[PDB]
RNA sequence: AGAUACCGUCGUAGUUCCGACCAUAAACGAUGCCGACCGGCGAUGCGGCGGCGUUAUUCCCAUGACCCGCCGGGCAGCUUCCGGGAAACCAAAGUCUUUGGGUUCCGGGGGGAGUAUGGUUGCAAAGCUGAAACUUAAAGGAAUUGACGGAAGGGCACCACC
């Protein structure tokens, strides 16, 4: 099965850190993929955004490598987006998922402007861009559904974001860019100094301190 | 007359001299027989090409330790050379130079230590453009 | 930094510093480094506030001692001047030293000939002991550098303003820094000279 | 080429002006 | 694009500099763009210096040097092999070669 | 940040810097928590407790990590000695 | 890079009344010479007799003889 | 984070700025007295003179305006900044 | 030259907040600018500031705080007929939940939430969030 | 092969000068004006200032010439993930979905075209203003891998030469 090469994996396999929260507060790197599958194997539903074949010239027959775009989500507050290239579409589609699980980031869902019930939309107007694709997320009232192209209508949905207006920049044809941007925006919810925040945080002894007494074991 | 012995020979020979450094010598004929006893060399030729590098490599190690192998009888020589301890000479016994502004840092630290005074403020030469 | 006979600056320590020329810096001042330069005399070389060095050298000591396990801190040196010293620091403290060429990717690249995940870097020189300063960004690593008056202060948490060009200056402070990180944990009454001299940490070629 | 084309078309106009002297 | 931030010229903050004819084919390049060389050479180059010492009337003679300031057009320069193309990172450095 | 009943429906509260009050993101990697021990100030021995700090990954790239640890240490009574 | 003033409403307006003419999708649909050269009078359909029956080839990539009429 | 006081800077950084860029601007010149060589009628004279001054007590020139600061012909008592 | 002396001051702090400084100085001063920053300080978006005085103009120093995200200015000074106010705070703000827009008014300078209670309008100045 | 071309000997207009026309150039930094802000560094030009020594004088002195720094305004340079951008690159091409300092000119796929006509300036060459019919699915920018070079740098082969 799974004997780890990381301290986190050492500390994780033994049930000693319970949730991605404690992994996300200190923004520890996720160096193995089994960490998330131990926390989130259920509802980690795979999908394949596209399989784009790219070709590199050569003096011999022009070579071909395929690309696999896979997002991962739970409709409850996490989203990933992985890419990969290889000379066989079976490993590219297998490798994309693993790289997609590693890039999993938390998303914050807020209210449109009335503060009763479960969160249902992006907190505030967030945006991102890679390769000129500029996906804006604009808060929406409860019970509207998502409004966007089929590509980021998925990335947003896997976050559990029920109702989010959006507006996109020109040149969205390339899923390598249009999916990357809409993933970049949802990562950017826990990056706003909102007036809801500003309550002084108290640093709470990153797992390596509290759990070094066992972690010196061999 | 000779060739580059590839990474097969160079890696094989470096481990031998790293594991049996005491049982080896200077002369090829001695080393040829030794290698067969301690290593299962598949081919007659390469055994005489491994034994070739070993005797060439010993001619290296007697002439200033080199950067390839780890020898315990040579390493212990280093640790005696890296743990040497004379009577303290870092203390700089009495009056030792301090530049004129250095004592002013000390008198601002309120230290009455004894040291030297020069004069150097007239500037007469420094960096080049 | 403190109020002790054993914590505040002692004449015995200051004679050590002036002996090995820790106060002479270089000919340049980096804008992050102005807060540790007393004045510039007329030959064109900078004088370091040895007291300000003490606070930082005591602050850096307070950083290391907080680490629960001695092995969790990786002390790294990539100049031939201080290679022997950092070996001695781990010997008298219990650190995991790194002398010689820094294999790029010892903190990343899981599948590694040499792999560590430490909790604190201690780099001799920010300029020439380069890589660990940059591999201390891909995983969350605090940094402790004996910063000169010319070394950049990028990706460094604690800057001990000191001369580090000469062999004497670096050898001193590795002995000096080791003395402070040890004492706060307990080796002597603190009312004694520590029985190992700085020359043990000094650089020396075979010369009899 | 870009310029020599501009010389032909400048030459060609002078043909067109000149054959309005004929009427 | 932009191969060189200098455009190949050494002109910054002025109009046009006087043009100096090439000292091989006589191509009219401006004094900035041209590749300037200053070769000092003995008139009596080493293949014969001692053969002159034997036949010199004076006891102490130094065989005075020769001073010519050569200007090259870019085309006349590459062909004569004074300079050459360089890699897009090694292109940057401007210190004279050792 | 709240609910209809006022319950805090949120995954967590992300840590905040100690020199710019910026938010260390959940996938930032140059940003560190740091600990500075204490002494009893009568014998110098390690007095158990710890001083916590944080620095966003932007500051360390700009080189202002130490100048911010210092100002925090002067204010919190770790270093009090002046020039 | 803009007027953006508060008593400038005329210049923002006599600029856009001027630069609209470069939108060929608008120059055609608003200039009398575009519709004039249309064989239809702008109509959807148009009747007319057949005065011969001719065929016409196809472009380079694929060959054929498309059948047509000279209405 | 290069957090330094723009309100209370050293009385010696204020000379490391233009005549205008200081905290509260003030001229770099200073009104000075001169003892009028040979006589005891002591007159005022402005440090950055742009005009000569002639003394009935001297009948010879006193201050010579060169550049952007005056040069005095003969040394005299020079009070300063009584303003 | 300088035209919208409110605009330059806000860009001076906005560019200084982005870098991460604690204090910033702005070159001109005005009641329009002093009554501006007080609106922020009355919400806690900034620290506590000082107003250097001269005979010429005055130069404000502000003790910035890491709480404001962006501090824009909106020019020309438009109007807000209290029926367009809901359009403005939806195409110029991050969300309804937070962030305020400040608009001058016959009853002084005040952020838009004040305008709703006092049930008035007037020209608009800028915004922050 | 042709060579009304490159190459070489001649050679008119022209080149230079005084007095008027012409108003065009990759007239380029292919990068509007004015105003503010955000990193360091070593130098360069001019002005003023503070400086310890030297050198010109017999005297600080007037003043040069060196040597250390500061301040303003310039021509520009090195480095950095501040930050932009399609990227090559940029302390501006930054402060741009978190868009609004003030103001001028100008572009809307490529071709027909800077053509026809009309107006206007010009002694002439021409300049300024300036369409449509029709045609076409791509024109076009930066980087990446190859191929190719009558492109340079190393090196090997009698299916290559000496
Ligand atoms: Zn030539």
């Amino acid at each position: 099965e799974w004997m780890p090469v990381t301290k986190l994996g050492r500390l994780m396999k033994d049930v000693k850190i319970k949730s991605l929260e404690e992994i996300y507060l200190f923004s520890l790197p996720i160096k193995e993929s089994e960490i998330i599958d131990f926390f989130l194997g259920a509802s980690l539903k795979d999908e394949v955004l596209k399989i784009m074949p790219v070709q590199k010239q050569t003096r011999a027959g022009q070579r071909t490598r395929f690309k696999a775009f896979v997002a991962i989500g739970d409709y409850n507050g996490h989203v990933g987006l992985g890419v990969k290239c290889s000379k066989e579409v079976a490993t590219a589609i297998r490798g994309a998922i693993i790289l997609a699980k590693l890039s999993i980031v938390p998303v914050r869902r807020g209210y449109w402007g009335n503060k009763i019930g479960k969160p249902h939309t992006v907190p505030c107007k967030v945006t991102g861009r890679c390769g000129s694709v500029l996906v804006r997320l604009i808060p929406a009232p409860r019970g509207t559904g998502i409004v966007s192209a089929p590509v980021p209508k998925k990335l947003l949905m896997m976050a559990g974001i029920d109702d989010c207006y959006t507006s996109a920049r020109g040149c969205t044809a390339t899923l390598g860019n249009f999916a990357k941007a809409t993933f970049d925006a949802i990562s950017k919810t826990y990056s706003y100094l909102t007036p809801d925040l500003w309550k002084e945080t108290v640093f709470t002894k990153s797992p390596y301190q509290e759990f070094t007494d066992h972690l010196v074991k061999t | 007359m000779g060739r580059v012995r590839t990474k097969t020979v160079k890696k094989a020979a470096r481990v031998i001299i790293e594991k049996y450094y005491t049982r080896l010598g200077n002369d090829f004929h001695t080393n040829k027989r030794v290698c067969e006893e301690i290593a299962i060399i598949p081919s007659k030729k390469l055994r005489n090409k491994i034994a070739g590098y070993v005797t060439h490599l010993m001619k290296r190690i007697q002439r200033g330790p080199v950067r390839g192998i780890s020898i315990k009888l040579q390493e212990e020589e280093r640790e005696r050379r890296d743990n040497y301890v004379p009577e303290v000479s870092a203390l700089d016994q009495e009056i030792i130079e301090v530049d004129p502004d250095t004592k002013e840092m000390l008198k601002l630290l309120d230290f009455g230590s004894l040291s030297n005074l020069q004069v150097t403020q007239p500037t007469v030469g420094m960096n080049f453009k | 930094s403190g109020a002790l006979d054993v914590l505040q600056m002692k004449e015995e320590d200051v004679l050590k510093f002036l002996a090995a020329g820790t106060h002479l810096g270089g000919t340049n001042l980096d804008f992050q480094m102005e807060q540790y330069i007393y004045k510039r005399k007329s030959d064109g070389i900078y004088i370091i506030n040895l007291k300000r060095t003490w606070e930082k050298l005591l602050l850096a000591a307070r950083a290391i001692v907080a680490i629960e396990n001695p092995a969790d801190v990786s002390v790294i040196s990539s100049r031939n001047t201080g290679q022997r010293a950092v070996l001695k620091f781990a010997a008298a403290t219990g650190a995991t030293p790194i002398a010689g060429r820094f294999t790029p990717g010892t903190f990343t690249n899981q599948i590694q000939t040499a792999f560590r995940e430490p909790r604190l870097l201690v780099v001799t020189d920010p300029r020439a002991d380069h890589q660990p300063l940059t591999e201390a960004s891909y995983v969350n690593l605090p940094t402790i550098a004996l910063c000169n008056t010319d070394s950049p202060l990028r990706y460094v948490d604690i800057a001990i303003p000191c001369n580090n060009k000469g062999a004497h200056s670096v050898g001193l402070m590795w002995w000096m820094l080791a003395r402070e990180v040890l004492r706060m944990r307990g080796t002597i009454s603190r009312e004694h000279p520590w029985e190992v001299m700085p020359d043990l940490y000094f650089y020396r070629d075979p010369e009899e | 080429r870009a310029k020599w084309r501009k010389k032909r078309m400048r030459r060609l106009k002078r043909k067109r002006r000149k054959m309005r002297q004929r009427s | 694009t932009k191969k060189r931030r200098n455009n190949g010229r050494a002109k910054k903050g002025r109009g046009h500099v006087q043009p100096i004819r090439c000292t091989n084919c006589a191509r009219c390049v401006p004094k900035d763009k041209a590749i300037k060389k200053f070769v000092i050479r003995n008139i009596v180059e080493a293949a014969a210096v001692r053969d002159i010492s034997e036949a010199s009337v004076f006891d102490a003679y130094v065989l005075p040097k020769l001073y010519v300031k050569l200007h090259y057009c870019v085309s006349c320069a590459i062909h004569s092999k004074v300079v050459r193309n360089r890699s897009r990172e090694a292109r940057k450095d401007r210190t004279p070669p050792p | 940040m709240q609910s209809n009943a006022g319950e805090f429906v949120d995954l967590y509260v992300p840590r905040k810097c100690s020199a710019s009050n910026r938010i260390i993101g959940a996938k930032d990697h140059a940003s560190i928590p740091m600990n500075v021990a204490e002494v009893d100030k009568v014998t110098g021995r390690f007095n158990g407790q710890s001083k916590t700090y944080a620095i966003c990954g932007a500051i360390r790239r700009m080189g202002e990590s130490d100048d911010s640890i210092l100002r925090l240490a002067k204010s919190h009574g770790i270093v009090s000695q002046n020039f | 890079g803009k007027c953006r003033g508060l008593r400038t409403a005329r210049k923002l307006r006599s600029h856009r009344r001027d630069q609209k003419w470069h939108d060929k999708q608008y120059k055609k649909a608003h200039l009398g010479t575009a519709l004039k050269a249309n064989p239809f009078g702008g109509a959807s359909h148009a009747k007319g007799i057949v005065l011969e029956k001719v065929g016409v080839e196809a472009k380079q990539p694929n060959s054929a003889i498309r059948k047509c009429v000279r209405v | 984070p290069l957090a330094k006081d723009l309100l209370h800077p050293s009385p010696e950084e204020e000379k490391r700025k233009h005549k205008k860029k200081r905290l509260v601007q003030s001229p770099n010149s200073y009104f000075m007295d001169v003892k009028c060589p040979g006589c005891y009628k002591i007159t005022t004279v402005f440090s950055h003179a742009q005009t000569v001054v002639l003394c009935v007590g001297c009948s010879t020139v006193l201050c010579q305006p060169t550049g952007g600061k005056a040069r005095l012909t003969e040394g005299c008592s020079f009070r300063r900044k009584q303003h | 030259v300088r035209m919208n002396v409110l605009a330059d001051a806000l860009k001076s702090i906005n560019n200084a907040e982005k870098r991460g400084k604690r204090q910033v100085l702005i070159r001109p001063c005005s009641k329009v600018i002093v009554r501006f920053l007080t609106v922020m300080m009355k919400h806690g978006y900034i620290g506590e500031f000082e107003i250097i005085d001269d005979h010429r103009a005055g130069k404000i120093v502000v003790n910035l705080t890491g709480r404001l995200n962006k501090c824009g200015v909106i020019s020309p000074r438009f109007d807000v007929q209290l029926k367009d106010l809901e359009k403005w705070q939806n195409n110029l703000l991050p969300s309804r939940q937070f962030g305020f827009i400040v608009l001058t008014t016959s009853a002084g300078i005040m952020d838009h939430e004040e305008a709703r209670r006092k049930h008035t309008g007037g020209k608009i100045l800028g915004f922050f969030f």
